């Protein structure tokens, strides 16, 4: 009697979970399946306080609060929007780090044109490391 | 007649300071001026500690500590092995918190036991170590902005609900927002009474912060862009402060800048007799850009071209008033 | 008996403890009811003077944080 | 202002005379490019935003130069 | 187990230098060769090593399929809440234990049961049966 | 099925009936991250439909043990 | 009498179900007047002061409402955590169904909490769990309440169990002398209220 | 195709050197999306013949 009512709520959900995790995984393609379920948990437990992640276990809920998180553009909600972008960050980061280490000859070239635009003050900031 | 008294971890050390200062910080009020020496010795420590990454080794002890046991060992052996191995690969420059491996082993066993509700022991295992990254997933550094940001708006939303128009009608509001209980106005009343305190020492949170902010973060960024729009006789100076903020993203205040003049200074100047930096030294003497706060700290730094030119276009810099028809660098006792 | 200092310390904190007694009580009555009360009436600042032996012990008693 | 407005603010309770002809001075002297009656309404934004303060502050003379072109 | 898998290198002819391939097979006389846990779980994690260097699996197939069984410690304690237990053929409504006897099973994640009283006897519904042997569900 | 890439919530209506095959071929595990399963009240699934579970299990023990307890 | 069913709910009720007395509160009183959270509703209910808990200001013959209710417990390790944020340090893990210092936990730190919750967790499985600010060492006074079945509920004189040791009250007293004379009329009568009503 | 680790012909010092090549414009296309990146990766990236190539950048 009630089931579609619930069903209606929980496939959507079970969606914006997998949609948001494509955006990370769209963000960092190495990325397993399992891992960035924990990370949503952590960061829907994290942005609404450790306190409202009970409310994980309401469809309907969390089908409202999702959307407001990344359909509320330059809020104080765009928060998994920054944090996805570290994720990207940390990947290609990873990316620049470890071709250098795997490819240590492209670091000269590539530092000069790498290099070619940052502040002066940066660049000073070279000659003191 | 008179009587003075002299009468008096690193886990805690960064949150037991940060305690006192939510105590300090949710507007207690300030005894004396003695106050703002307080400050530098608490917020440095914090600031340059909190970059420390030998907290998280004792924070990843703490937590696991206390739930050492109730723990499925599997993930457990995985993520103890990788905090000792946090720190083995400690003191290297290019050392983050391995949240997603942390977090997916446990999925690999949430993998298999999480569909299940076989969970409340094993629940207070799945969120334990979830939390221990939990302040630290993004490192320190989101974070430590995050929490010094979360602290600044608690100082904006006690004292935005509190002024609205004028202290008595507004207090019925006050009186409103909590009908109910007012304990909670009484921490309310209480915070507002030394605002004009306060509102320097806000400044201090940014100042040693936006000391390296120049390109931080526009989730942060919109937060900072309310904090031009502050719009009282009080909070005119730090809401101006805000374009303090806004504008040193171009032109910034620290030793950057400091390295900024050395940079464009011994890289500009000739470094032989010549020392023809006539157009930077017009340059100096029509700056947009303010150049006493270093140039006058270099014209005797320890390299003699830089006494040499800092110091002429120094004194060109006071007498661009007077007529110049001459002036030698001489070079004397030794 | 007390140690002089801590009794000029404790001494202070006896005398403010008083004066905040005050205070508190006065937080009570005008936000219970509601009145708008003035922030100077709760007391962190307090002076206390307690003549011993003819010399003074001069104290003041800052509430600084709860 | 604030900040010398501060300083003042300990000018009137270390001493009190009922000032009158209160100056600020400003010299900017970097050279801007800019018109002179819309900074005529900006010096007025400027001083109006403080109205009573002045009176207390007793604010009758004050000078600006900013160099434009 | 009921599976038996190993790793196998041989010179072949048309591989003289060698090639290697997975063997994998049932034990009909260890359960006429169905599939329990054990099995699929070796036969699947055998062949998830199989798969990453790209290598051929081989399979010997002899079986009953996955694994099928009832809780044990039931067996010998369910009763039948009959209509009328002179009478079976009157039907019957439940399968129960007695409340000493669920008392036992009860500690030990056997059934759900919850306490009832009915034709004069007090009973325990058995509502689900979970049982004691891992390995006979879905 | 093992292609899918977003949410399948299976459900199994009152008085039907999901068996071996059916059961397995379309289980959550292929793909835990997308598919998802749902029961009533009224439903039903196992390895073996009745005559084969029974087969193994209505040997001579079940009909006489069943009684004679 | 004291521990086991002494303050299980349950008895009562299916004995008054089955019409069988119980000599102490029926299950309804003694659910919502045993238990931590509900009883600090029904004293907030009897406008008697409680101490700082996540339960304050909540009110509402007397039944706690699930939703009323719900907001005094911390329904996980999750909820607990934050609860024990607005208090302030130090807070106390105390379960809601806990008698004789049973299913308590003091905590001085956020990262102390997880196991304190799970120690109550283990100590009293399936109780729900409060946090609540512990008040600064004060005197812990009782009042001994007599009600009959027609809303006569009167004070006798009152008990002080503030001295205890590691969690066992070590000395008892009456009367309570500490009291200020005006206090006192005013405290038998609350003690008394919250019976009555 | 037979002679592994062998000697190598023309185009496969060709086929290495675009394979070489390609890895090399995704740093500096790494950049292009994420320029903040760069002056950080300096002190990162400089782990092979350092001096000198702190060097040659300060020449330009």
């Amino acid at each position: 009697k009630t089931s579609r009512t619930f069903f209606y709520w929980r496939l959507r959900r079970l969606l914006l979970e997998d949609l948001v995790k494509k955006k990370i995984h769209n963000a960092n393609p190495e990325l397993t399946d399992g891992q960035i379920q924990a990370m949503l948990r952590r960061w829907f437990v994290e942005v609404e306080g450790t306190v409202k992640a009970y409310v994980w276990d309401n469809n309907k809920d969390l089908a409202e609060w999702l959307e407001k998180q990344l359909t509320e553009e330059d809020g104080v909600h765009s928060v998994i929007e920054e944090n996805i972008k570290c994720i990207s960050r940390d990947y290609v980061l990873k990316q620049i780090r470890s071709l250098v280490q795997a490819n240590p000859e492209v670091a000269m070239d590539s530092i000069i044109h790498m290099t070619q635009h940052i502040s002066p003050t940066q660049r000073a900031e070279v000659i003191r490391i | 007649h008179t009587g003075s008294l002299p009468r008096i971890k690193l886990h805690r050390v960064f949150h037991y300071v940060l305690d006192n200062l939510v105590n300090v910080m949710n507007g207690y009020c300030l005894p004396d001026p003695f106050f703002s020496s307080k400050v530098k010795d608490w917020v440095e420590r914090l600031m340059k500690t909190l970059r420390d990454p030998s907290l998280p080794l004792l924070e990843l002890q703490d937590i696991m500590t206390s739930v050492s046991g109730r723990i499925p060992p599997n993930v457990e052996k995985s993520i103890k092995k990788e905090m000792a191995q946090y720190a083995s690969n400690i003191t290297s420059v290019l050392c983050q918190f391995p949240s997603q491996q942390i977090a997916n082993i446990l999925d690999s066993h949430a993998a298999t036991l999480n569909r299940k509700s076989e969970r409340e022991v094993f629940f207070m295992n799945t969120q334990s170590i979830v939390q221990l990254v939990q302040r630290y997933r993004s490192g320190i550094r989101g974070h430590m902005k995050a929490v010094v940001m979360d602290l600044l708006r608690q100082y904006l939303r006690v004292e935005t609900q509190f002024q609205n128009g004028h202290y008595d009608k507004c207090v019925f509001a006050l009186r409103e927002e909590n009908k109910s209980d007012m304990n909670t106005v009484l921490n309310y009343i209480f915070s507002h009474a030394q605002v004009t305190k306060k509102n320097l020492l806000v400044t201090m949170l940014i100042d040693q912060l936006c000391g390296r902010d120049p390109t931080l973060t526009d989730e942060l960024l919109n937060i900072l862009t309310e904090l031009t729009q502050l719009s009282k006789t009080t909070n005119a100076k730090v809401a101006l402060r805000a374009r303090q903020v806004l504008i040193a993203s171009h032109l910034p205040s620290y030793e950057l800048r400091h390295n900024q003049v050395e940079s464009i200074f011994l890289s500009a100047i000739d470094m032989y007799g010549h020392q023809f930096c006539i157009e930077n030294l017009q340059k100096l003497i029509l700056s947009e850009t303010s150049i006493f706060d270093v140039l006058p700290n270099f014209f005797y730094h320890s390299n003699q071209v830089v006494r040499m030119a800092a110091l002429e276009v120094y004194v060109r810099r006071a007498y661009i008033a007077y007529e110049l028809n001459s002036v030698q660098h001489r070079q004397l006792k030794d | 008996r007390p140690d002089t200092m801590l009794g000029v310390v404790c001494g202070a904190l006896h005398v403010a403890d008083v004066s905040l007694r005050n205070s508190v009580s006065n937080f009570l009555h005008s936000l219970e009811r509601g009145q708008v009360l003035p922030a100077h009436t709760l007391l962190n600042t307090v002076d206390v003077e307690l003549i011993y032996e003819g010399v003074k012990y001069v104290l003041k008693v800052t509430r600084q944080s709860p | 202002l604030l900040e010398a407005m501060d300083e003042l603010e300990v000018a009137f309770n270390n001493t009190n005379v009922r000032t009158d002809c209160n100056h600020i001075f400003l010299n900017f002297v970097p050279t801007v490019i800019m018109d002179p009656s819309k900074i005529e309404e900006s010096v007025r934004s400027m001083v109006m935003r403080y109205g009573s303060r002045l009176w207390k502050l007793r604010v009758l003379q004050a000078e600006l130069k900013i160099n434009i072109r | 187990i009921g599976m038996v898998a190993w790793k196998m290198t041989f010179k072949s002819p048309e591989y003289p230098e060698g090639r290697d391939i997975i063997v994998i097979g049932n034990d009909i006389t260890y359960r006429i060769g169905s599939f329990g846990p054990q099995e699929d779980l070796l036969f699947l994690r055998a062949s998830e090593l199989a798969r990453a260097e790209g290598i051929p699996r081989i399979y010997v197939s002899a079986n009953s399929g996955a694994r099928i069984g009832l809780a044990e410690e039931i067996r010998h304690m369910f009763h039948v809440a009959w209509v009328d237990p002179e009478d079976p053929y009157k039907g019957y409504r439940y399968l129960y234990l007695t409340p000493q006897d669920y008392k036992r099973v009860s500690a030990l994640n056997s059934v759900h049961c919850e306490h009832v009283e009915d034709e004069g006897e007090s009973r325990y519904k058995i509502t689900d049966i979970i049982g004691k042997e891992e390995g006979i569900g879905p | 099925l093992r292609e899918c890439c977003q949410p399948v919530l299976v459900y199994i209506p009152p008085q039907a009936e999901l068996r071996g095959g059916s059961w397995v071929v379309i289980d959550s595990s292929i793909n835990p991250r997308h598919m998802e399963m749902y029961a009533d009240r009224e439903s039903r699934g196992s390895v073996l439909e009745p005559e084969g579970t029974v087969e193994i299990k209505f040997r001579r023990k079940d009909l006489v043990k069943t009684m004679r307890r | 009498g004291w521990g086991h069913a002494s303050e299980n709910p349950k008895l009562p009720e299916l004995l008054l179900k089955n019409g069988i007395a119980f000599m102490g509160p029926p299950s309804q009183a003694m659910w919502a007047l045993g238990d931590k959270i509900a009883s600090s509703i029904v004293a907030q209910t009897a406008g008697i002061p409680t101490l700082p808990w996540s339960g304050s200001g909540l009110r509402v013959i007397l039944n706690v409402p699930q939703e009323l209710y719900e907001k005094g417990y911390v329904k996980d390790v999750d909820d607990g955590l934050q609860a024990a944020e607005e208090v302030g340090y130090p807070v106390m893990i105390k379960a809601s169904e806990g008698g004789g210092g049973k299913g308590i936990r003091k905590v001085n730190n956020a990262d102390d909490f997880p196991n304190l919750f799970r120690q109550v967790q283990a100590e009293v499985p399936g109780s729900p769990i409060f946090v609540m600010r512990l008040a600064k060492q004060s005197r812990h006074l009782e009042v001994q309440i007599l009600a009959d079945q027609y809303g006569n509920a009167i004070s006798l004189f009152g008990r002080d169990c503030s001295v205890q040791r590691r969690h066992q009250k070590i000395i008892e007293e009456a009367p309570a002398t500490i009291a200020t004379p005006a206090v006192f009329e005013h405290m038998e009568q609350c003690a008394v209220k919250l019976a009555k009503m």
